[PDB]
């Protein structure tokens, strides 16, 4: 079950409002496995409390060094379905232009397909 | 003296009545007067297929890669394209009967399947190992490109410079120093991507379509689900690609003409193309990378972005 499919939409409202009061500058961040990806390892924690300063870019060696991968491994964060533009954008701007209806900012982390 | 309907090469060519231009690899051909340019361009780039019957992988592995080995291929036709620019070329074509330059044929060598070969199939597939891919196991567009760039280590003859920007990122001044390592060693420039979850934003195909119109143009490898390809053009709203999948004897000596795919090029829609991706780009002097880079610039949404530090 993903973030989404184990906390009530209410519950999940509900989490943001406490978190977003608890740290006004901190965004809430789900980060998950695509759910088509299968080569990447899964994070033992999905939740995150993310420094609105923080940018994409920085996000992303983050989460590649949770996974414990070498920057020679394929890993893309995606948003609501693509890649940020810009990796210098600030989280705080994602938030702002991708956020849920619940107050989450979600994304998918995924490699790449294989052919053979 | 017989009189016969010689028909000539570009005479099978299928393509679709709509003339947008031809673009293959930074050239632009007109479909209705250059059919015989377009041809030749894609015939003589080196097209790498299945084969069978080669020596067994680690002496007691596959003689085949018929089923497997698909995105190494890819991987092959698009670093041989590098080397026959960095050796041949971008101007260079392949006729069937003419002799071709010695550099030709130490470049189809070196992706023979024999395991002394700088690329051949032994090696990207041994090599592979290391990336943590078993022997057969499928890869995916960054890992062949990842292999490709340790195989070209031992290339001293080609001394090769291979950045394989990660992270959607082209970061020029880790390309700058590695260039101007031991004045600049030619570039093979890999960006691998996911332009997407299971399809690709028609915001991006732009983008992509222009990822084909720079001289510096390697094209890029990915496919439709099950089917890698090595992607060298497009024409209106359809990849034009070459096809490993074929399988093929292990050329027996070097004849040529199993490396050279003497057909209407290929063709599948843009739409049809997976996310997962590696787009490639040859920038033999610092010039060609600065151009690149301009060229870059000038670009509906990027595809990955170009940065200093």
């Amino acid at each position: 079950k993903t973030f989404k499919q184990r906390r009530s939409f209410e519950q999940r409202v509900e989490d943001v409002r406490l978190i977003r009061e608890q740290h006004p500058t901190k965004i809430p961040v789900i980060i998950e496995r695509y759910k088509g990806e299968k080569q990447l390892p899964v994070l033992d924690k999905t939740k995150f409390l993310v420094p609105d300063h923080v940018n994409m870019s920085e996000l992303i060696k983050i989460i590649r060094r949770r996974l414990q991968l070498n920057a020679n491994q394929a890993f893309f964060l995606l948003v609501n379905g693509h890649s940020m533009v810009s990796v210098s954008t600030p989280i705080s701007e994602v938030y702002e232009s991708e956020r849920d209806e619940d107050g989450f900012l979600y994304m998918v982390y995924a490699s790449q397909e294989t052919f053979g | 003296t017989l009189t016969y309907d010689t028909l000539r090469f570009a005479e099978f060519e299928d393509f679709p009545e709509t003339s947008e231009p031809v673009w293959i690899l930074g050239r632009k051909y007109s479909i209705f007067t250059e059919k015989d340019e377009i041809l030749s361009d894609v015939a003589s780039r080196l097209w790498f297929t299945y084969r069978k019957n080669f020596p067994a992988i680690g002496g007691t592995g596959p003689t085949s890669d018929t089923g497997w080995g698909c995105m190494l291929r890819c991987g092959q036709m698009i670093f041989a394209q590098a080397l026959v620019c960095r050796h041949l070329g971008r101007d260079w074509r392949w006729t069937q009967r003419k002799r071709q330059p010695d550099s030709y044929f130490s470049v189809l060598n070196a992706f023979i399947d024999r395991k002394d070969s700088y690329y051949s199939i032994h090696q990207i597939a041994q090599m592979g190992v290391g990336e943590g891919k078993s022997i057969g196991q499928w890869y995916g567009p960054n890992t062949v490109a990842q292999v490709l760039k340790k195989l070209a280590v031992f290339d001293t003859w080609s001394s090769l410079a291979v950045h394989i920007a990660m992270d959607n990122t082209v970061v020029m001044e880790e390309i700058r120093r590695l260039c101007r390592t031991s004045p600049w060693r030619p570039l093979v420039l890999l960006i691998p991507l996911r332009l997407g979850l299971t399809d690709i934003n028609e915001a991006y195909v732009e983008t992509l379509k222009h990822c084909f119109m720079m001289p510096q143009s390697l094209g890029v490898i990915g496919g439709k689900p099950n089917s890698a390809h090595y992607f060298i053009g497009y024409v209106g709203e359809e990849l034009i690609y070459l096809d490993p999948a074929t399988t093929q004897p292990a050329v027996e000596p070097i004849p040529d003409e199993s490396f050279h795919c003497q057909h209407p090029p290929c063709r599948m829609s843009i739409a049809e193309l997976d996310p997962s991706i590696a787009v490639g780009f040859f920038c033999k002097t610092e010039d060609d990378f600065n151009d690149w880079c301009q060229q870059v610039k000038k670009l509906a949404l990027p595809m990955f972005e170009l940065v200093e530090q």
